[PDB]
């Protein structure tokens, strides 16, 4: 309901799960969206260890400086990518949600400070900004705030709509990954020799009902001279028997 | 740090809430032209107080940031901008009395009458009916009885106003460095600080004396030949080498001899040029017309329309149901919002009209990318020659026959190019002398040159003198018919007119020579000329962050003012009126005058 301002944006994990894209256009399907390193289709099948999404408000024109290598207010003193992310820059309007009439200042983002911000680095200070040689102190000439309201309304151009942005990361480890894509999974033929995979075991042969007794905790069994000769359905959990098909 | 970042932090705090405010009072501004209620009245007074207050309060600490120390031009141009005083510096006593009195002047001018001797109970007003009289009345009893009324009725009790205004803006003027409120206004032109482009006030006047001196040939012509036809139209009332009367010039002042072409024509049988019937035969409307006048300015290459200027921008008559102001106005509110107030109706005047506008909101768009403080015109008549430019290229008759109003089958001949130029001049040739005159004696009586006991005096010379218009009456020193005039009581400059009218002149043929047009200059369409409208927009988006002059020469290649556009514009119509004037005299004599006799 309330995303998080620019400045103050956070950061949410994601991980043990299938990231499913697609449920995104159903809130919303003006999800203009750019990609870095990697392409959305081929991302439907990868796997991650942890995924981080990122959150914050910003003005139609300052969507632009959301990408690596950029430069402006938000990409210095707001939000930064690395030079060498790896993921996608999710964007929509939010012009008839986030704005009010009179002016909606409940959004701020940082305009000066004393030095730029690094990639995914976050800093709510607010010490005001001496400009002047002289020590600063209190409020006054050369005095001024670090943050800036926007004042969202909605009689205002496209170019200072405000646009709900929304960053995914990806991080890969040397620990086992939680998150992978979506997969597919078809039908089941019998007494045919075709080509099966039954959750990465392939082969070929003729697939038929068996009277075999497994254990709850048993997957594929194994005769005298360790071949594979009995699987089961992952998603009727019943007993199928393998039989080479002819030759001679 | 340096003073210059300091600077350049401050003019960044500083223009968000300056473009926020002016949004709020551009918005209450809105709401007020667009529906006169007592809340509307309320919020533009509030916003127009809260817009003083920030000038006021952003004011005097400016000045902590020298501009001996500043590099930058914007950042200079921006503190100069921000570094002005304006009326402030003198006492708050005078400054209260000068307000009053321009309040007071405006008053009395809004609320100029006329009433009939034979009847107290009826009166006339000034634009409904004083107006009309000189528009469409030839008795000339009546003519005089009004010039004589209105001016005893409002110029006598503007006198005293008047004079302690001039003596409190020569103070002002004083205050601030400079010789008189004429120098004040001529220092607008003025340009420092770039090699080749720098302008002094010296070389405006002597700019406009030549230009005047140049015009006064075919002006004097021009004259002679409506005088040979007023000597028909009027008989025994125009004197064949005196001056014209002041009430016989069309209107209450003559500004515009627009008004006398149904008697200057030179060819009435042949038809007047108007595509009127013809857009009510194809039913259009205020949406059709704006709509051709988008696709007329992205055929020149200008940038679209956005949609909240079709949401917001009052097209249509509100009705009665919402009192609204039917003058069409450009309104630039800033964050992307651009609106046109405007009640347009089926006319080719209101096409016309809608055109200027739409180069008005072209302007305010391509000088938005600037920062607030530079969101103007290089000088005060660069917007309306923009707008001006637009309207004559849609007025041609190429224009009008290629978008389908005028018939296939429409012939053009010398004679009706000949009636079309008569008019552009009685339109725009004719208030040229006027309208110097005026600012000379504005200028003069602001400086001093002219005294006291002497104003009306030298007004009616210097009319003689100029525009060649005698009065009938010899009115002393009581009256301040000068000063019943909106321009001149409301504080306003006439040479930005005249400017203007050169601008447009010069920007017409910089775009036809740049579209690659052959042979008569009123016959140049530029319609589908890219080229044009880029080269036009290249510089409209530069806005006042740099001299009048060098965007004048990027256009038509000119640092300074050109008269020549004016005349190859005329040539025609000038030698026409060089071939009919041979039988009459050309010029005016000052002795002659209605009272003589």
């Amino acid at each position: 309901t309330r995303f998080a301002s620019v400045y103050a944006w956070n950061r949410t994990r994601i991980s043990n799960c299938v990231a499913d894209y697609s449920v995104l256009y159903n809130f919303a399907p003006f999800f203009a969206f750019k990609c870095y390193g990697v392409s959305p289709t081929k991302l439907n099948d990868l796997c991650f260890t942890n995924v981080y999404a990122d959150s914050f408000v910003i003005k139609g024109n300052e969507v632009s400086q959301i990408a690596p290598g950029q430069t402006g207010n938000i990409a210095d003193y707001n939000y930064k990518l690395p030079d060498d992310f790896t993921g996608c820059v999710i964007a929509w309007n939010s012009n008839k949600l986030d704005s009010k009439h009179s002016g909606n200042y409940d959004y701020w983002y940082r305009s000066f400070r004393k030095s730029k911000l690094k990639p995914f680095e976050r800093d709510i200070s607010t010490e005001i900004y001496q400009a002047g040689n002289k020590p600063c102190k209190g409020k006054g000439p050369n005095c001024y705030f670090p943050l800036q309201s926007y004042g969202f309304r909605p009689t205002y151009g496209v170019g200072h709509q405000p646009y709900r942005v929304v960053v995914l990361s990806f991080e890969l480890l040397h620990a086992p990954a939680t998150v992978c894509g979506p997969k597919k999974s078809t039908n089941l033929v019998k007494n045919k020799c075709v080509n099966f995979n039954f959750n990465g075991l392939t082969g070929t042969g003729v697939l038929t009902k068996s009277n075999k007794k497994f254990l709850p905790f048993q997957q594929f069994g194994r005769d005298i001279v360790d071949t594979t000769d009995a699987v089961r359905d992952p998603q009727t959990l019943e007993i199928l028997d393998i039989t080479p098909c002819s030759f001679g | 740090s340096t003073i210059e970042e300091q600077a350049k932090t401050f003019l960044d705090k500083f223009n968000h809430e300056a473009e926020d405010l002016f949004y709020q009072s551009s918005l209450a501004s809105w709401n007020y032209n667009t529906n006169i209620t007592e809340e509307n009245v309320q919020n533009m007074n509030n916003a127009g107080d809260k817009w003083s207050a920030f000038l006021k309060e952003q004011s005097t600490l400016a000045q902590m940031y020298p501009l001996q120390e500043i590099q930058n031009l914007t950042v200079k141009l921006q503190l100069q901008a921000l570094q002005q005083n304006g009326s402030s510096v003198l006492s708050e006593d005078k400054s209260k009395r000068l307000n009053t009195i321009l309040n007071t002047m405006s008053t009395i001018y809004s609320t100029g009458k006329v009433c009939n001797p034979d009847n107290p109970q009826e009166c006339l007003l000034l634009e409904p009916g004083l107006n009309e009289i000189m528009a469409n009345s030839l008795d000339y009893n009546e003519r005089l009885w009004a010039w004589e009324s209105w001016r005893s009725e409002v110029g006598k009790q503007l006198r005293p106003l008047y004079e302690e205004y001039v003596v409190l803006k020569n103070e002002m003027a004083r205050a601030n460095h400079y010789e008189d409120y004429g120098d004040y206004w001529r220092g607008d032109y003025e340009v420092n600080g770039v090699d080749g482009y720098d302008y002094s006030r010296g070389q405006l006047i002597e700019d406009v004396e030549h230009t005047f001196e140049e015009i006064k040939p075919l002006y004097e012509h021009l004259h002679a030949y409506v005088r040979a036809k007023l000597m028909n139209a009027y008989p025994s009332y125009i004197s064949p080498i005196g001056c014209l009367p002041a009430h016989l010039l069309g209107d209450m002042w003559g500004r515009f001899w627009t008004n006398l072409y149904s008697l200057t024509v030179p060819f009435g049988q042949k038809p007047n040029i108007d595509v009127t019937d013809a857009m009510v035969d194809q039913a259009w409307d205020a949406q059709r017309i704006f709509k051709e006048a988008e696709k007329f300015f992205v055929s020149v290459g200008l940038p679209n329309m956005t949609q909240g200027f079709w949401e917001n921008s009052m097209l249509t008559d509100p009705g009665n149901v919402q009192k609204a102001v039917c003058h069409p106005t450009a309104w630039d509110l800033g964050k992307g919002d651009f609106r046109i107030l405007m009640c347009t109706k089926v006319t080719m005047d209101d096409f016309l009209t809608a055109h200027h506008e739409m180069g008005h909101i072209q302007y305010d768009m391509a000088y938005a990318a600037q920062p607030f403080l530079l969101r103007n015109g290089a000088n005060e008549g660069f917007h309306e020659a923009v707008g001006e430019i637009m309207s004559l290229s849609a007025a041609t008759p190429k224009h009008l026959k290629s978008i389908g109003l005028l018939s296939p089958d429409f012939q053009e001949d010398n004679e009706t190019e000949i009636n079309f130029l008569l008019k552009q001049a009685l339109t725009i040739v004719g208030t040229l002398p006027f309208t110097y005159m005026l600012e000379k004696w504005r200028w003069m009586v602001f400086k001093g040159e002219i005294p006291k006991d002497q104003w009306m005096k030298k007004w009616w010379e210097m009319k003689r003198e100029i525009v060649g218009v005698v009065e009938p009456v010899p009115h002393d020193e009581t009256y301040c018919d000068p000063a019943s005039l909106f321009h001149v009581s409301n504080d306003y400059s006439f040479i930005r007119y005249y400017t203007r009218t050169l601008y447009q002149f010069q920007f017409q043929e910089a775009l036809c020579q740049a579209a690659k047009h052959e042979g008569p200059l009123h016959k140049c369409d530029i319609s589908n000329s890219t080229e044009a409208g880029q080269k036009l927009f290249n510089m409209l988006r530069l806005g006042k962050s740099e001299p009048w002059t060098l965007a004048l020469e990027n256009v038509v290649g000119a640092k300074n003012m050109n008269v020549r556009p004016l005349l190859n514009y005329f040539e025609p119509l000038f030698t026409w009126l060089k071939d009919q004037n041979k039988n009459s005299f050309v010029g005016w004599s000052t002795d002659w005058s209605p009272y003589a006799d």
